[PDB]
RNA sequence: ACUUAAGCAGUGGAGCAUGUUAUUUAAUUCGAUAAUCCACGACUAACCUUACCAUAUUUUGAAUAUUAUAAUAAUUAU
RNA sequence: CCAUAUAUAUAAUUUUAAUUAUAUAUAAUUUUAUAUUAUUUAUUAAUAUAAAGAAAGGAAUUAAGACAAAUCAUAAUGAUCCUUAUAAUAUGGGUAAUAGACGUGCUAUAAUAAAAUGAUAAUAAAAUUAUAUAAAAUAUAUUUAAUUAUAUUUAAUUAAUAAUAUAAAACAUUUUAAUUUUUAAUAUAUUUUUUUAUUAUAAUAUGAAUUAUAAUCUGAAAUUCGAUUAUAUGAAAAAA
């Protein structure tokens, strides 16, 4: 408290120089907190999982001597054909 | 207009709906432009710099599209796509959390 | 149900389908999601056919994903259904799980994990 | 391996809790501490390698190593690039 | 932005074509700060449905364009 | 015997916040309606969320499969 | 099964909280003895009195009927409808509008009650910190300092270690409108921080809505429409 402010300023400047710290005695806004902020892009981007997953359609190419069956896809195709038999199928999409 | 978004982005591996696609696209482009946004923000927010440089940086920030904004990213449930009551510890809405927890899918989680 | 004996009680670790602890919670959440997706893929992989009228539907349980420090082991139970001189479809499926040299499933999963 | 190890000191179990609206769920992190004393770095590396090779399902591990020793930027590299761009160089 | 040290919230605008040809500047940028040099210029500010035409004065400087294109009917 | 009744301890006429409803609105996203009562979810609505409105814009789109082309790697005999 | 009480193990008691932590085990759904009441007559029950006990709480765990529920956001399947649009994207707007009516909550309407102050720092638990957390210091508001709010700078810690964070009521002193129940001038006293005498001496120093000005915070952006601070403003709210 009784210590002169010049002595503490010299201490602060020399210490900041030693430890590689920004010495900003004027207190001006420097945007240094922006530089020191961490990049959160990777964690944010991996939110929904790794997209490079093996999928059912790849199985036909990896293991051609095994012919796998996707029950959901076959059921979807059967329903599509059943609707198209009743005349309840989707119309032809308009084209340019 | 083959792809609904300006930049081709791989689909997430699990459940999909239009809102999950929109959120995932914004997350990928935020990852890609984070350094640019931070650099422009630093230039705009440094009072040591001239006012014209700061104004130019702010103008470039306002010119960026919506899919680079960090504040536009919203945590959705990875199983149902809902955006309410999402627990960040599992990225699941509360119902999907309860379902998975009772099925033993969530490691360590027990009925209290 | 003696807890001090490994033959007289089910380990509490076994009442979770993903058995893991990571100090990095992000990675733990990612691994949980990976396990669920791989379980769905494996469910899709259990139906086979030897030309039409020859459908074979293997029924598997939920996978048990044992995550250790240096390895993941995906254990599952399954139910199926002169034989010495060919491989039926279920045998081919399991052999691609582990035994194929080039594109066996566990190597692809190792890249995924 | 010749390593003095004190023992698996019980450390406080962390409890995490979640309320589903009134169903309660919780997760318990159990923690053990094993400390090693008076050992060379190489033997201790052997310990870590061996116990990693033969680890159990569902157990994670953190290792702190204390080595007594003798006494003796992405944003910044982009800010320079932007400032040396025609859009910013023209105002300066 | 709102803190004054951050400066005005400037946005891109076709202002030169309105500073030479006297045409209105049609804008959805309701958050744009009205700068001192906007004075005299005619703006057409979106209110969500329509474009309210205004002419910028010096009393509007510092305010934002959206303040002069109300979005809801009063009653 | 839920309920009532009694006793104890409170809260309760205002301002604000937050919901619902009514009206309004381009939109005020959605929720009740067989006569006591009661349309009423928010672990966060500035943009996002969003479901609604206005104006522009996209048209096999996020999928799987078929059939062609144009390349790119592997293999035959070019 | 929690919790509670106890035993063993573990911790080189500086990751310290050994008054702790968390594994395993034990314990109780307590037991005994009389006396009086009743009794289906005791080897019963209740009450009381003695004796030994730390022992006094809680949760879960199955089916069957009835009705409701499409934010059934507790799904699936099916049917039906749209397919240049009932699908998809961007910009802005709305969900925040205001006559009413009601539910819930917060702040109040003062003296068994509010305010201020209390540094060798009265006294907690349970959580959180790699998509962080922010110490101490310095600067400004600002006034010796403190307090409070921001800025500058980021020390330590990714944690039984460091930080968020010196818990707050409590308690003590002082103050407090209504209240002439007070203050002040003179005397006065063996009440002196005080007594006595003579003189003068419905909304506050409650409440904090609303509004004005200037700053700040987050964010690319705070106009519709966010939060905070300072200087002003100072509404309604008293009875049943
Ligand atoms: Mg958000
Ligand atoms: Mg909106
Ligand atoms: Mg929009
Ligand atoms: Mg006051």
């Amino acid at each position: 408290m009784n210590v002169p402010k010049a002595r503490l300023l010299k201490v602060a400047e020399l210490s900041a120089k030693i430890f590689d710290q920004n010495f900003n005695p004027s207190g001006i806004r420097t945007g240094s907190k922006i530089l020191n902020e961490r990049l959160k892009g990777p964690s944010v981007a991996s939110y929904y999982g790794n997209p490079d997953i093996l999928k059912f359609r790849h199985l036909k190419t990896l293991y051609p001597d095994i012919e796998f069956v996707d029950l959901e896809e076959q059921y979807r195709l059967s329903m599509v054909e059943a609707k198209k038999r009743r005349g309840k199928g989707a119309p032809k999409k308009m084209k340019k | 207009g083959n792809f609904r978004f300006p930049i081709k982005t791989k689909l997430p591996p699990g459940f999909i709906n239009a809102r999950i696609l929109r959120d995932n696209f914004k997350r990928q482009q935020f990852k890609e432009n984070e350094i640019l946004v931070k650099s422009l923000k630093f230039i705009a927010r440094n009072m040591n710099l001239p006012t014209k440089l700061r104004l130019e940086a702010q103008l470039k920030l306002n010119a960026l599209p919506n899919y680079m904004r960090s504040t536009q990213i919203k945590n959705r449930c990875v199983d149902s796509g809902h955006a309410r009551f999402v627990l960040s510890d599992f990225r699941l809405c509360r119902y999907q959390f309860r379902e998975n927890a009772l099925k033993g899918n969530l490691p360590g989680v027990k009925k209290g | 149900g003696n807890i001090n004996n490994k033959l007289q009680h089910l380990n509490n670790m076994n009442n979770w389908n993903t058995q893991i602890y990571n100090y990095n919670k992000n990675m733990e959440i990612m691994n949980t999601m990976n396990d669920k997706l791989i379980n769905k893929l494996l469910y899709k992989m259990m139906t086979l056919k030897l030309n039409n009228m020859n459908i074979n539907k293997i029924i598997m349980s939920k996978t048990i994903n044992q995550h250790s420090l240096n390895k993941l082991n995906i254990k599952f139970y399954y139910y199926n259904n002169n034989n010495n001189y060919y491989m039926n479809m279920m045998n081919k499926l399991m052999n691609i799980m582990n035994n194929n040299m080039n594109n066996n499933l566990c190597n692809i999963l190792s890249y995924y994990y | 391996l010749g390593i003095p190890l004190t023992g698996p000191k019980p450390l406080p179990t962390r409890r995490e809790r979640w309320t589903v609206i009134k169903e309660n769920f919780e997760r318990h992190t159990h923690k053990r501490l094993i400390r090693a004393w008076d050992t060379n770095p190489e033997v201790l590396q052997m310990l870590i390698a061996y116990i990693t090779k033969h680890s159990m399902a569902g157990v994670g591990m953190k290792c702190n190593f204390f080595q007594r020793s003798e006494i003796s930027s992405a944003v910044g590299q982009k800010v320079l690039e932007l400032l040396d761009s025609p859009d910013f160089k023209k105002h300066l | 932005s709102r803190s004054v040290w951050k400066g005005p919230n400037i946005v891109p605008l076709p202002i030169r074509e309105a500073m030479t040809k006297g045409t209105p500047i049609r804008t959805n940028a309701r958050a744009a700060t009205i700068l001192p040099q906007f004075v005299g210029l005619k703006f057409q500010i979106h209110n969500g449905k329509e474009y309210v035409p205004i002419e910028i004065s010096e009393d509007m400087v510092g305010h934002k364009l959206g303040e002069f294109a109300p979005t809801r009917k009063r009653f």
